[PDB]
């Protein structure tokens, strides 16, 4: 056994042998009540895995991404503001 | 005397002694014979 | 003078299908 | 893993066995020498690649060679 | 016998060897039939590894 | 023969680990055991809407504090955004992570064994199911809190230090 | 019990040995088949623990190695008095010490180097020292160069008289074991008797010596007619009409009426005016309080009296419940172990050498020091660099215990034990508190970069934008400056001008010191220290700790402390021994040291060092752009790098051009190091092979076999060339420099 | 520039959205058993 | 010679725990576990880092690499004189007999051992890499 003496080698308990526990992983299952709106919600993400979440969020990243920065003013963002000063020219008279 | 001539025949005392007798002969000669470019001859 | 949009829309397609044609390219590469 | 070969220069000194970390190499009968035993490597899936086989090795150059490669689990040498 | 008498100057014509071109005293040769390189050859100079003395058979072994 | 307050793993000295205060505390014991992560019975996608809306709450104030606009009337909707953008990217992160580890129709390889000894039932989170589940929860948690703390912050305007 | 023992002609005096080079060790004594040879008789000739496991001869070994050390060091110091008694301008300086440059070596007319002997002031031609050897003699009361010249004559007696006694500790009469072992009265006496008895006397002097001297010396009077010191000792009427308490004579110290010393026992503080140095009178009660102290603390231990501490009892007395044994078992460790003292040692005295890079330079302890903006960055970098070598010397020695005569059986459950136990946990969090320094310290300089190049100033961490104010630096500042007020009443001024109270001290019409102000940039150059200090101590604790064993190599140990490696196997374990370890870590004590000698060398020349006008202006020397400069690397490429260096490099034509010559030979000698540190071995044995064929081809091949350099010799000789080179660099551009701007 | 906002798409896509894409679909390739 | 059998009733030396240990790869991959007799209680040093107590007796010790087994088990006969031998454990509790093969150590020349990678020729004899173009094999292999 395991903890009959100092012994710490078990074939028959290998999981104690080769130090495989769980330190902080409480299984007590009743955690929350009121969690029917969170399934009910959740059904683009929950067992999709690779189809619809990966897809869904490269559209909305692509098209979000792109309507900010077609769609965003001057104010905000400086490179779309453009210059407001005169040019300030190059030596030897070169433009 | 057989030990201390066998220990100054050592290479680092000789390369000392033969580099600092080169280093005052040249140092000798460029006092007397200074900033010269070119051989006269 | 300069270039107009349905020059860029042209060059655009252009620029797809060579990338098409470089994918072909390198799935056959790749086997 | 890598591939450790033992030649026929070999004198059998027994060093490189000796000098193995892993356990790779071991001393076989033999008559080509006047030792009358030869080195040999019969699991070489334990060698390392650390060489120290052929640090240890006398003859001019080694009687045993270690060539790498493959570089598997236990090449590495990692305890995680 | 089966090489070069003891004590004889010896040239190596061992290409990996460290003292190929190089010259060597014999110190032994076994006389056992089944060994590969019998004659014992020292050398005046050691090798990388520190060795002076090497083990050749007597085809690789020229006389001076 | 004294005290000694330091112990092996588990009492096991050939196990790569201490038990130290910091380790395993009574109360940093029952702290890490009730957090979502470490509720095994509890469905992943529960505990991913937890760890998501605490995560976007918290991420919030960082970017509308710091962001590129702090200094302008857009402040909060940019720094919001950007937790936002932050969060959908990390859900892309966890999907690419589920999708190299886990293989759909296998069994959980979490530790099954207590420090005691209980032996009880797998952790479904490191499942392809599971994580896939705990990947949506962690998506519509994380959106949540960001819009949860944007709304306490300005919608609403309640009063705080800094903001 | 504690009593002398020795041993009679232990070793013959004879020239026998001389001949043999390689005779200390069995490996070496029989002669060179390879080059490589002649470097392992250079590398192994004082790795006296090689040689043989005698404790006891490696232990007279090294008592007369010291002596050796000591002999050398005082023949150096009688070569700079001999070289400040005749080849320098010491008197002239006297005679005006705010317009004349110290100098102290005069160079020959042969090569046209005779350009470097400048126009130093005071009717003398030289190179201009930055010792601070000057200043000192002016504290010392030192006012003729005949003095300098007896000091010179005693300096060479001793080092006789040190080398004597080397030869005769070791061939005439040896300590044995028990005698070197007796680390309690070896604690007592050099508590009492060498730092105790030592302050007691220099405070002496001061009393008898410096105060008058110096106190006529600040009144104006001529060095010339300044009475000699032993006027003073023997004429007391003329000591007390400078401080009146001398007329008391020795009544105050016996009837306990100390307070009658107030007239030369002082608590000052703060900085002369007249010379910009500490008090003498503060000085000279300083050292009678520490003689006293000292005095009082090396009677603490046992010897042979009873009454007094073992320290081997102390040490098994402290243990907990966090620890195992604890201290048990290291009394034999530093009793039998020379490299474990050896590494203790150099650890504090690196330590104490940045102490005192960090102390004198904010309370200048000597006259006419401040001012003296050459000497105060001089023995600032001279000091750090020391420090810096020491500590990372104290990781080497303690990584060669650990690997040599470390002994598991009598180390059990100790901390020792414990701390190696645990390794893990500590280099874990030591790399995860460096990259998170790494990050929030570099990072923000990266940040700065970025915002300054796109054109975005506000976003950037400086005064004028996001601010990191050093609040509790400042807050530490502040109590400093109010502690006469109300923490130390008996106190005139604060410990230092840098704390703060709006007091400027001017000497000449340069600045002393002022109030140092601390903003972001001294935030983020503060903890780019922590950082770099962080990284060199895990390099070297990575190193001491895993030095025995690792989950690479579990033996380790046997390998040794010096191997290059143990194979292309596992992946390759290049550099995985401690000496490596040490190998890295010296580079990166380089970075720290360099990166603090700069951020002084800026932080001087920009907000303390300066010029001041008689209506009160301060201008300095930079002109205050570190707070807004430093923030940006490029700043400091542009503002420190750039813009400093324009002297070294137009000093060609003039008495500096020997500086721009070793800037240009640093250079060179950091690149040379380059190819050491990236090349391999096999690459230039196989070059050493073509070219003994070539020798060979005329008959010209040496019979002692050129051999390239080892691996761990090729890392030793590309770390030194390295650490040279940069140095060289550093100093050569700091001199020029700051002889150039002051 | 005839399309000025055409440089505002583009950017953004080729910056992050193409990266993105690259780098999730190289890693689920080279984390791959068979 | 019969290997012998990994007993489960073994007591472990007496050790205060470490870092250096066993970890996820013992659990999920393979581990190693080594058992020596010993005459009396005597400090000995760790292959992983630290100080235990051997038992006297009979004595396992659970490892996390085959190279710490050959470490411990050298400093274990050339030091205490200790004859050791130790097992490859995998998770499914396969145990496999290693070091004494045939029950003599390596260094020792043992009759029934076959001759594995030796080459009947010198080490300069080898073919050149280009005769051996485009042939998926090696010139040491031939
Ligand atoms: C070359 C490609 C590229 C591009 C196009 C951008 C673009 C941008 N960066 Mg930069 N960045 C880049 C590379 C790039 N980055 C790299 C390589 C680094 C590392 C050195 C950074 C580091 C960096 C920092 C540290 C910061 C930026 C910020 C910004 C934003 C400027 C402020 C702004 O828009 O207003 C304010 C922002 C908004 C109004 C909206 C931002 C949030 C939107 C919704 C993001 C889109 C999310 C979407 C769901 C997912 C799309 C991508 C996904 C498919 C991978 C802008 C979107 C700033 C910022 O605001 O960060 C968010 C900022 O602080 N960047
Ligand atoms: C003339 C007097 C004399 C004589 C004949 C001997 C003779 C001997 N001594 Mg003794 N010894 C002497 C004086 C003397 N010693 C003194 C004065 C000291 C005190 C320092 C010692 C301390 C001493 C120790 C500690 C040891 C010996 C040993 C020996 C033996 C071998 C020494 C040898 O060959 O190394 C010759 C070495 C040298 C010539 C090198 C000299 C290096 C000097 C000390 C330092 C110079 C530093 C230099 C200024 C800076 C260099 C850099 C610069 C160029 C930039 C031999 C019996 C050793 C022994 O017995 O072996 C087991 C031994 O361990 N001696
Ligand atoms: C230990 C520290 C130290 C240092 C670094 C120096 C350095 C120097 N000294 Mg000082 N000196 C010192 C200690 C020191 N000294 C001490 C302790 C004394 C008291 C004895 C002196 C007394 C002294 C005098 C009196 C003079 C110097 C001078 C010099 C300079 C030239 C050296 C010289 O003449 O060698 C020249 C080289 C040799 C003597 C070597 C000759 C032997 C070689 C190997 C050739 C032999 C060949 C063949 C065998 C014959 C140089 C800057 C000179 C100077 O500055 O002049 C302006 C000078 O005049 N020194
Ligand atoms: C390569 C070694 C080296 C070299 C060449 C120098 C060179 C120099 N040092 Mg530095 N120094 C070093 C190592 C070195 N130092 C180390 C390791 C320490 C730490 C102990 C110091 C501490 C130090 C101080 C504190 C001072 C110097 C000074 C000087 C200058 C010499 C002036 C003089 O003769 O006054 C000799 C020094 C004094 C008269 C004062 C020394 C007072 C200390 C407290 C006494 C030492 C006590 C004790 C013996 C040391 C061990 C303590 C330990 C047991 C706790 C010169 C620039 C002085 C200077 O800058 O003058 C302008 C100066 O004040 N050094
Ligand atoms: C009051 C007694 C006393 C004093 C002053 C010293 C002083 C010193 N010891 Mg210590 N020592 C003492 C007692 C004392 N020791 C005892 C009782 C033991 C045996 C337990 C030792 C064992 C010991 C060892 C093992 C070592 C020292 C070393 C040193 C020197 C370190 C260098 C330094 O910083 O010196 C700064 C001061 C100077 C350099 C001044 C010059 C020295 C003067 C002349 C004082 C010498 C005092 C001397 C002990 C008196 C006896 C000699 C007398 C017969 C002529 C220093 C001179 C080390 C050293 O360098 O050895 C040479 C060293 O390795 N000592
Ligand atoms: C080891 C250090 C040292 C030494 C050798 C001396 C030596 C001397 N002192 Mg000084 N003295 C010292 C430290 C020292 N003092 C310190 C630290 C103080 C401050 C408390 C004084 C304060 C002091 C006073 C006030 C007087 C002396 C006097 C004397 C002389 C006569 C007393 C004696 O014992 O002889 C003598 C020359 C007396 C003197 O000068 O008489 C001629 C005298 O009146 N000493
Ligand atoms: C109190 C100071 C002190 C003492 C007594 C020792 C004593 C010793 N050390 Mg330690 N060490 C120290 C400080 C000290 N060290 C510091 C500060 C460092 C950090 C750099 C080290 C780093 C260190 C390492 C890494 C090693 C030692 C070793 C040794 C042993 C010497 C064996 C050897 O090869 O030396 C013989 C002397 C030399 C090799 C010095 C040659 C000259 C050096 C390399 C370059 C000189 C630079 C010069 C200033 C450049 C300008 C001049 C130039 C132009 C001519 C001996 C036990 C070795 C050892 O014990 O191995 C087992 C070893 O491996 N030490
Ligand atoms: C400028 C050159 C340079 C740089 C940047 C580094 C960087 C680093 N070294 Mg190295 N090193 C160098 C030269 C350099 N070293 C040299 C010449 C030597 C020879 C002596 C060494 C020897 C050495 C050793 C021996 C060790 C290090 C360690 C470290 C690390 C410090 C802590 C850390 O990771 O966080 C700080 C990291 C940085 C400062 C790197 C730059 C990060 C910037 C600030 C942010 C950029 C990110 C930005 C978002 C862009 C994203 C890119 C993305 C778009 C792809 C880090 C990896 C130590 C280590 O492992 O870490 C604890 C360590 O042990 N180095
Ligand atoms: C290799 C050639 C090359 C390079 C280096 C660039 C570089 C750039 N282009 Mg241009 N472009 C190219 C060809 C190229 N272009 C061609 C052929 C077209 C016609 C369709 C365009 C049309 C185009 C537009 C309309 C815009 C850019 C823009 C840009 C900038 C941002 C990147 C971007 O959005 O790309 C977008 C690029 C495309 C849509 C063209 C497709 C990609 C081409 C065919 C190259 C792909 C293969 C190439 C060999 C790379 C191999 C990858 C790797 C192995 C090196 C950047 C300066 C933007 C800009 O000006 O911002 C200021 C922008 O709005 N490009
Ligand atoms: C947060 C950790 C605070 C530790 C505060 C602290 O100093 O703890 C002190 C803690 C108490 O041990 P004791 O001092 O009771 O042990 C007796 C000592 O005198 C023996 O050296 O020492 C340790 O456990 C080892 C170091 C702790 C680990 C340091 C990590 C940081």
């Amino acid at each position: 056994k395991y903890g009959e003496k100092s012994v710490y080698f078990d074939l028959g308990e290998i999981d104690n042998t080769t130090g495989n526990w769980d330190l902080y992983g409480n299984d007590d299952p009743n955690r929350y009540n009121g969690f029917q709106n969170k399934f009910f919600e959740t059904f683009a993400g929950a067992f999709t895995k690779r189809g619809l979440l990966l897809k869904f969020l490269v559209l909305g990243g692509a098209t979000t991404i792109g309507y900010l920065g077609s769609t965003s003013s001057g104010d905000l963002l400086a490179i779309k503001n453009g210059p407001k000063q005169a040019p300030i020219m190059g030596p030897r008279g070169r433009k | 005397m057989q030990d201390v001539k066998t220990y100054l025949s050592t290479a680092p005392v000789l390369a000392t002694l033969w580099f600092g007798f080169l280093a005052g002969l040249l140092i000798e000669i460029n006092r007397f014979f200074p900033d010269a470019l070119v051989l006269p001859l | 003078t300069s270039i107009s949009d349905s020059q860029i829309i042209v060059a655009l397609v252009s620029a797809f299908i060579t990338g098409i044609l470089a994918l072909r390219l390198g799935k056959s590469l790749y086997q | 893993a890598h591939s450790v070969k033992i030649y026929d220069t070999c004198i059998g000194c027994t060093q490189c066995v000796r000098a193995c970390p892993t356990d790779v190499l071991e001393m076989v009968p033999w008559d080509g020498c006047k030792a009358s035993q030869i080195a040999s490597a019969p699991r070489t899936e334990d060698c390392v690649g650390c060489k120290r086989c052929e640090s240890a090795c006398p003859t001019d150059f080694l009687s045993v060679r270690v060539y790498l490669g493959a570089e598997t689990t236990r090449s590495m040498g990692l305890a995680y | 016998v089966i090489g070069p008498k003891r004590g004889s100057i010896v040239k190596v014509l061992r290409r990996e060897s460290y003292w190929f071109n190089d010259t060597g005293k014999v110190v032994a040769v076994d006389q056992a039939p089944g060994v590969r390189y019998p004659v014992v050859v020292r050398f005046d100079k050691v090798n990388y590894a520190g060795v002076s003395t090497n083990n050749y058979s007597p085809d690789e072994l020229e006389q001076s | 023969e004294k005290y000694q307050v330091i112990e092996p793993l588990n009492g096991d000295p050939f196990i790569g680990g201490f038990e130290t205060p910091v380790t395993s505390s009574p109360l940093i014991a029952w702290y890490l055991s009730n957090l979502p992560a470490y509720r095994t019975a509890v469905a992943p996608l529960l505990r991913g809407v937890e760890i998501g809306l605490a995560h976007g709450y918290l991420l919030v104030g960082p970017f509308v504090l710091a962001g590129p606009l702090r200094n302008s009337a857009v402040r909060g909707e940019a720094g919001s955004l950007a937790a936002a953008g932050l969060v959908t990217i990390l859900t892309m992160c966890l999907t690419i992570y589920g999708i190299a580890s886990f293989k759909e129709g296998e069994a959980s390889k979490a530790p099954s064994l207590t420090l005691t000894g209980r032996q009880k039932e797998a952790d479904k989170l490191q499942t392809a199911e599971g994580w896939a589940s705990f990947t949506g929860g962690w998506f519509f948690g994380g959106l949540s809190g960001v819009a949860w703390a944007y709304f306490l912050l300005y919608v609403i305007n309640l009063p705080y230090p800094v903001k | 019990e504690v009593k002398i023992m020795v041993e009679k002609d232990p070793v013959k005096t004879s020239f026998e040995k001389w001949a043999k080079p390689g005779h200390f060790s069995r490996t070496l004594a029989k002669g060179p088949n390879t080059t490589t040879w002649i470097w392992n008789l250079h590398a192994d000739a004082h790795d006296f623990d090689s040689h043989t496991n005698d404790l006891e001869e490696i232990s007279r070994k090294v008592f007369s190695a010291h002596f050796g050390q000591l002999a050398v060091i005082f023949i150096w110091l009688s070569g700079m008095y001999f070289h400040g008694a005749r080849f320098s301008n010491y008197e002239a300086w006297l005679s005006d010490p705010t317009h004349i440059k110290p100098s102290a070596q005069v160079v020959w007319p042969i090569v046209g180097q005779k350009i470097l002997n400048g126009d130093v002031g005071g009717g003398f031609q030289g190179i201009q020292i930055t010792s601070g050897f000057f200043q000192l003699w002016r504290a010392s009361g030192i006012t003729s160069e005949l003095q300098l010249y007896t000091t010179a004559i005693g300096g060479l007696i001793f080092a006789a008289l040190m080398l004597f006694a080397g030869w005769f500790h070791y061939h005439k009469a040896a300590p044995k074991l028990a005698w070197f072992q007796n680390v309690e009265s070896m604690l007592n006496h050099h508590l009492a008797g060498l730092l105790g008895l030592g302050s007691l006397a220099w405070a002496g002097h001061q009393v008898h010596v410096s105060l008058p001297i110096n106190r006529l010396l600040d009144a104006g009077v001529d060095p010339k007619e300044i009475p000699l010191p032993h006027e003073f000792i023997l004429n007391r009427d003329l000591l007390a009409q400078l401080y009146p308490s001398f007329s008391k004579g020795l009544t105050p110290f016996f009837t306990l009426n100390w307070s009658e010393y107030s007239d030369f026992l002082t608590f000052r503080g703060g900085l002369n005016p007249v010379t910009g140095g500490l008090w003498l009178t503060d000085t000279a009660h300083h050292h009678l309080a520490i003689a006293v102290l000292f005095l009082v603390a090396g009677h603490m231990y046992r010897t042979n009296f009873g009454i007094g501490h073992s320290m081997k009892e102390i040490l098994e007395a402290h243990k907990g419940p966090f620890t195992g044994e604890g201290h048990k078992g290291l009394y034999e460790i530093l009793t039998t172990s020379w490299h474990a003292q050896l590494a203790i040692n150099l650890a504090m005295l690196g330590s104490l050498t940045i102490i005192v890079a960090h102390h004198m330079y904010a309370m200048p302890p000597y006259p006419y020091l401040a001012t003296d903006y050459a000497t105060q960055l001089s023995l600032f970098t001279h000091h750090m660099w020391i420090g810096g070598f020491l500590v990372v010397g104290a990781a080497a020695h303690a990584a060669i215990f650990m690997v040599r005569d470390y002994d598991p059986t009598t180390q059990y459950n100790n901390l020792l034990d414990r701390v190696l136990r645990h390794r893990d946990a500590i280099i874990s969090h030591l790399n995860w508190v460096c990259i998170f320094l790494g990050f929030h310290s570099f990072g923000l300089y990266i940040h700065n970069d970025t915002m300054s190049a796109l054109g975005r100033p506000q976003d950037m961490f400086s005064d004028t934008a996001i601010q990191l104010q050093p609040v509790f630096a400042q807050w530490i500042q502040n109590t400093h400056a109010l502690a006469p007020s109300l923490t130390a009443p008996n106190a005139t001024a604060s410990t230092s001008l840098t704390w703060g109270g709006g007091d400027l001290v001017a000497v000449g019409g340069k600045v002393a010191l002022l109030p140092i102000p601390l903003g972001t940039a001294d935030f983020l150059v503060h903890h780019i220290h922590a950082f770099t200090i962080h990284v060199t101590v895990l390099i070297l604790l990575k190193g001491v700790l895993f030095a025995r064993s690792s989950r690479l190599i579990p033996d380790k140990a046997n390998l040794g402390f010096r191997f290059p490696c143990d194979g292309p196997g596992r992946g390759g374990t290049c550099q995985v021994s401690a000496w490596d370890h040490v190998f890295l870590g010296l580079f990166w004590m380089y970075n720290a040291i360099s990166v603090v000698i700069f951020h002084f060398s800026w932080k001087m020349q920009s907000d303390v060092w300066g010029s001041i006008s008689d209506q009160g202006v301060v201008t300095h020397i930079t002109g205050g752009n570190f707070a807004q400069s430093s923030i940006t690397i490029n700043g400091w490429l542009r503002d420190f790098l750039w813009a400093q260096a324009s002297q070294v490099i137009q000093s060609y034509g003039s008495s500096l051009s020997a500086y721009g010559l070793l800037f240009l030979g640093a250079h060179f000698v950091w690149a040379f190091s380059l190819m050491f540190l990236f090349s391999g071995r096999g690459y230039w044995q196989e070059l050493i092979e073509s070219i003994v064929w070539a020798h060979n081809k005329l008959k010209v091949a040496p019979a002692i076999q050129p051999r390239a350099l080892s691996i761990v010799q090729g890392r030793a000789v590309g770390v030194a060339h390295y650490l040279l080179g940069g140095i060289a660099t550093t100093w050569a551009f700091f001199l020029a420099r700051i002889i150039s701007v002051g | 520039m005839t399309a000025s906002y055409l440089p505002s798409i583009f950017v953004p896509l080729i910056g992050l959205v193409f990266p993105a894409i690259t780098m999730a679909s190289l890693f689920i390739y080279i984390e791959q058993d068979e | 010679f019969t290997p012998p059998t990994l007993n489960a009733d073994t007591p472990a030396p007496i050790f205060g725990g470490s870092t250096g240990g066993l970890l996820r790869k013992a659990q999920v991959e393979e581990f190693y576990v080594i058992t020596w007799e010993s005459p009396k209680e005597q400090i000995f040093e760790m292959p992983t880092g630290g100080a235990a107590i051997m038992r006297s007796g009979p004595n396992l010790l659970k490892l996390a690499r085959k190279e710490q087994c050959l470490a411990l088990g050298a400093r274990l006969r050339t030091k205490f004189k200790i004859q050791y031998q130790f097992y490859r454990v995998f998770p499914n509790g396969e145990v496999q007999y290693l070091h004494p093969k045939d029950g003599v150590y390596p260094e020792k020349v043992n009759a029934g051992r076959t001759a594995v990678g030796v080459n009947n020729r010198s080490i300069g004899q080898n073919a050149n890499p280009a005769e051996l173009k485009f042939a998926h094999k090696q010139a040491y292999d031939l």
